[PDB]
């Protein structure tokens, strides 16, 4: 590329905006594709920017699934052995990879545990060695860190439900999906409700598929939360990933979920994965995010960008004019109650020592 | 347990006689500051274990445990000897313990470990002129251009902070003199990173809520932290805490390690200190001195609750996770000496 | 044989009735392991658990019970293991298990060592109602001559401030009782609050008698420390969400049906009837957030992250 000027423009973005920093360039197409790109990866990278109610979980999976294709049709260089290259490989994916869609922090870790795996296995075992292993240790991590774990938290978030509660979420989180869906199996008794918002409606399709299993639910959108907050009682949120002070970070409308159901002295029960927490830490809802396209916004209506000749249809070319929207948001722990884990229920700031209760497992 | 119950005072001045020294300079305070407190610490217990004749390990924790005792009468409030100490105490039957392990192969004299204890030590000086280079890393992942943040009283380690994001970002600082005892070394700080090219402006320490209503972010340098998290810090910092909490402004600490004890704020009035009260009224209103009551605090208090952020030489962590670096780094039975 | 260990554990409280109520039952478990002419493991632990329940079971499935029972279980089994002699297990257990209840009723000791310093000269404590820490830190400080005085809450509808009183009067320091409708009155004039534990839960809340968190809050608002005295013996796996979802034996504050018909300043005896009392909670949750400093034999937990980590490390 363009490499240091443009690593420099975005040293140079860092003015009034609030959000000079954060990085808009994408890649939609395959134009100028470079080859050092396996095709599946090419697939999954028009997933990531195309799909769009996918993967708060899914990608993980989707990812490393798709990255066993990559080192099964790897060979290394017969100059220099395996374990000496593999990583230049995947990080030319990854770097195209990021290009479609920045990476999600459960995308991150995992990747940050295969970089490491990659160094520490022994040079004796040859190539179809050292890859029937790498599956292996990749199908144990989906098993173990994320099927597991959804199970055991499914239960566990099950367990503290109630015969007659009436419950909350927000914009289709698989996890807590799986929660109510298995709690109507096993007989409890109850109703949801589900807060959409805009743009791209995520909820909606929560309600279909709670609405398939002949659940009571409630579809109102976000800015009508100060009403129908006084029905509920319990509140469930799927979270992207927790934070090392034991914020929640989600989607945009997270905070005010979490907000209104204190006012409303009703707890913020997050639902997230143990791999999902980061060491990261931040205050603001700023400093570290991730943008969806402004245009996106021009469609007035109740529908995807589809015959809607909005009135801000040309705010690229109006000055002082300019639309926005992040996906992502910090809610502090004041709000949330707790986080369920694998590990169990635990107080969301109990976070980082179970980090470190990793790198005690691995050295 | 201290070591007048163990040694004469003048086998302690004969044997080792640096301890005395130092005990002197500590009452004294010819030596100050926590840095210099931990520094001169160590190299008086490196002499002490580089001339010490014992055989046991079990009397060699006695002695360093009794030792520390009357090194921490002194001046007990300079936490940072006694963190060195019980650091060392871990260090040694943790490292006893993975000896310990290595003799019990098959077998089933015990000491001369000295040069180790030596090279262990010498590993906790290393770090330590090193504390601010690890954390003034950290910065950029918070400062940011046109950022607004507030300090106050000239804390080296959040100079250095600052200055790392100030290379390459512009931004904005509030520096507010840490009067009466700040205020020489907070101007030169001020004076120090506008060079740095940082918009610097230096106030009162009295219109810190004038301005809290427009500030990002407030940085805090501490001079001790205590087993609920508390601060000890630096004279008039409350202010400036409660001025943060009441507009909802997050408030971060960049602070080393050693700093931390897990000494408890049972009486914060066996704490903070009083110093001398020529630095705020002079000797000449003598109708006034001998009128009135004038008090001079050298440091401040504020709880946990009100601390947002940490900022350690060995990451950013939450205060609820400041135990877990203890248990780390400490033994619980070294709390008190 | 061994039958109706109850009367051990029971016979304990005359025994000695300066103790509390789980370190006898620890004592008769021990005993009851003590004359376990046992062949299997699983026979062990399916005595200990057909043996707690049923001692679970004899005494309102109370907390601290329970609290210590299940966690005498999943203390001894930790580091258990078999190997040739089969007596080593029953010598591994008792041995262990000796010095869990050894190491248990030395606790309330260790916490006087440690909250003693927490009262300063002339300082103003409050306490709701009898907690038997709270009485061992107070004494064991003043014996140390310090000058102080604390106000009592009566505690209804247990009424134990009144032993609270006596008990801390017994020992020469001052006392005033208060009625648990006025303690907001009083928190200007403290310095300090220090409440016994009954339970303690995950997330770092407290169980104690009800209008524990009645006070928590005060000294929040009044922006007074509160300070809460926990043997370790007393953590327990629940997590409450709120502060009122808690397992309750009898159904609670239920109301009345009023059909159309007709039945009909110290006013001292206009009271509540015990059936209507009944209807009342004995149990009120503080949520960790109102809990400044929790003292343990442990030592003293602000963290309510580590009140986790050290609970974790407690169920093996």
């Amino acid at each position: 590329t363009d490499a240091n000027l443009q690593e420099k423009k975005i040293f140079e973005e860092k003015q009034v905006s609030i959000f000079s920093h954060l990085d808009w360039r994408r890649r939609r197409t395959t134009e100028n594709i470079p080859k050092d790109i396996h095709p599946a990866v090419i697939r999954l990278g028009l997933k990531l920017a195309n799909y769009k109610i996918f993967g708060s979980n899914q990608r993980c999976i989707d990812l490393l699934k798709t990255f066993k294709i990559v080192i099964q049709d790897y060979q290394t260089p017969y100059g220099t052995t395996l374990s000496r290259h593999l990583t230049t490989h995947i990080n030319s994916q990854i770097a195209y990879l990021v290009s479609t869609r920045p990476l999600s922090i459960s995308m991150g870790n995992a990747i940050r545990f295969l970089k490491l795996e990659i160094s520490v296995l022994d040079i004796d075992l040859t190539d179809d060695e050292g890859k029937e292993l790498l599956l292996e240790k990749i199908d144990s991590y989906i098993r173990d860190r994320i099927i597991i774990a959804g199970q055991v938290i499914v239960q566990a978030a099950t367990e503290k439900i109630q015969d007659g509660d009436v419950i909350l979420t927000y914009l289709h989180s698989s996890t807590v999906n799986d929660v109510l869906i298995h709690a109507k199996n096993v007989g409890k008794k109850f109703r949801v409700v589900v807060v959409d918002s805009r743009p791209e409606f995520e909820g909606r399709v929560c309600l279909k598929l709670l609405t398939e299993h002949g659940i009571e639910c409630t579809y109102v959108m976000i800015s009508a939360l100060s009403y129908i907050m006084q029905e509920v009682t319990k509140i469930f949120l799927g979270g992207h990933a927790m934070l090392s002070n034991g914020a929640l970070y989600s989607r945009a409308g997270t905070s005010l979920i979490s907000l209104l159901g204190h006012e409303s002295n009703v707890p913020v029960i997050a639902c997230c994965e143990s791999y999902k927490f980061t060491e990261r830490i931040q205050l603001d809802s700023l400093v570290y995010n991730e943008l969806a396209p402004g245009d996106q916004l021009v469609n007035m209506g109740v529908d995807d960008f589809e015959e809607k000749p909005g009135v801000l249809a040309n705010w690229k070319s109006v000055k002082n004019l300019k639309l926005l929207s992040l996906k992502y948001d910090v809610t502090p722990p004041r709000l949330i109650t707790v986080c369920v884990c694998e590990m169990g229920l635990l107080p969301s700031t109990s976070v980082p020592a179970i980090i470190n209760e990793f790198k005690q497992v691995y050295a | 347990g201290p070591i007048s119950e163990f040694m004469s005072t003048i086998n302690v001045e004969h044997t080792y006689p640096a301890v005395s020294s130092l005990i002197a300079d500590l009452k004294s305070r010819k030596v100050q500051g926590p840095f210099a407190v931990a520094v001169e610490t160590a190299l008086v217990m490196r002499q002490v274990i580089s001339q010490t004749r014992w055989s046991t390990v079990d009397q060699l924790i006695d002695t360093v445990r009794a030792v520390g005792s009357t090194l921490v009468k002194a001046q007990p409030t300079e936490f940072s000897c006694g963190n060195i100490i019980r650091r060392i105490l871990r260090l040694i039957r943790e490292e006893y313990q993975e000896l310990l392990k290595t003799a019990d192969e098959n077998e089933k004299g015990g000491m001369d470990m000295r040069a180790v204890i030596i090279s262990g030590i010498q590993d906790v000086i290393d770090e330590l002129d090193k504390i601010n280079t690890d954390i003034e890393v950290q910065s950029m992942d918070h400062l940011h251009s046109n950022e607004i943040i507030l300090t106050q009283g000239c804390s080296k380690t959040v100079e250095a902070f600052l200055r790392f994001a100030a290379k390459k970002r512009k931004f904005s600082v509030i520096v507010a003199e840490g009067f009466p005892n700040n205020q020489k070394g907070s101007h030169a700080m001020a004076k120090r990173l506008a060079q740095a090219g940082i918009d610097t402006t230096v106030i009162s320490d009295a219109t810190i809520f004038a301005i809290m209503s427009r500030v990002n972010k407030v940085i805090l340098g501490t001079h001790a932290i205590l087993g609920n998290g508390g601060l000890v810090t630096y004279s008039g910092a409350q202010l400036v805490a409660q001025a943060a909490r009441h507009h909802a402004t997050p408030v971060v600490v960049c602070s080393g390690i050693y700093k931390l004890s897990p000494v408890y704020p049972y009486d914060l009035e066996s704490i903070i200190q009083l110093s001398s009260p020529d630095k705020i009224m002079s000797f000449n209103e003598g109708d006034l001195i001998s009128r009135a009551e004038i008090l001079n605090p050298y440091y401040d208090y504020i709880p946990p609750d009100l601390v947002d952020l940490f900022i350690t030489n060995l990451g950013g962590y939450p205060p609820s996770y400041l135990y877990r670096i203890m248990n780390d780094t400490y033994d619980a039975s070294d709390t008190i000496l | 044989g061994e039958f109706d260990i109850v009367q051990v554990y029971k016979k304990f409280l005359q025994d000695d009735p300066e103790i509390t109520m789980p370190v006898a039952a620890i004592e008769a478990l021990v005993q009851l392991l003590s004359r376990s002419q046992a062949k299997t493991i699983s026979e062990f632990m399916d005595i200990l658990q057909n043996g707690s329940n049923t001692l679970k079971e004899g005494v309102q499935n109370n907390i601290s019970l329970s609290a210590g029972c299940d966690i005498f279980q999943r203390f001894v089994t930790r580091s258990l293991h078999d190997v040739g002699d089969f007596e080593q297990c029953k010598r591994h257990l008792v041995e262990n298990g000796k010095l869990f209840i050894q190491r248990a009723r030395a606790c309330r000791q260790r916490i006087a060592h440690l909250g003693y310093p927490l009262i300063r000269d002339g300082s103003v404590i409050l306490t709701h109602g009898f907690s038997r820490g709270v009485a061992a830190v107070l004494l064991a400080a003043a014996k140390r001559h310090v000058r102080f005085k604390v106000f009592v809450t009566e505690s209804r509808p247990s009424g134990s401030g009144c032993l609270m009183t006596r008990t801390l009067k017994n020992a020469c320091i001052p006392t005033c009782m208060v009625l648990d409708s006025a303690v907001s009155f009083t928190m200007n004039r403290v310095d300090l609050v220090l409440v016994g534990a009954e339970g303690v839960v995950e997330n770092g809340g407290l169980i104690n008698q009800i209008g524990t968190f009645q006070l928590a809050v005060f000294a929040k608002h009044a922006h007074k420390p509160f300070y809460a005295v926990a043997e370790s013996h007393k953590f327990v796996r629940m997590f409450p969400l709120s502060q009122y979802d808690i397992p309750f034996s009898r159904p609670i504050l239920e109301f009345d049906d009023p059909s159309p018909e007709t039945v009909h300043a110290i006013h001292n005896e206009l009271i509540m009837n015990e059936e209507q009392i009944r209807n009342n909670p004995t149990l009120d949750v503080t949520p960790p957030e109102f809990v400044s400093g929790l003292i343990t034999d442990l030592g003293i937990i602000d963290s309510k992250s580590g009140v986790s980590e050290e609970l974790i490390k407690l169920y093996l």
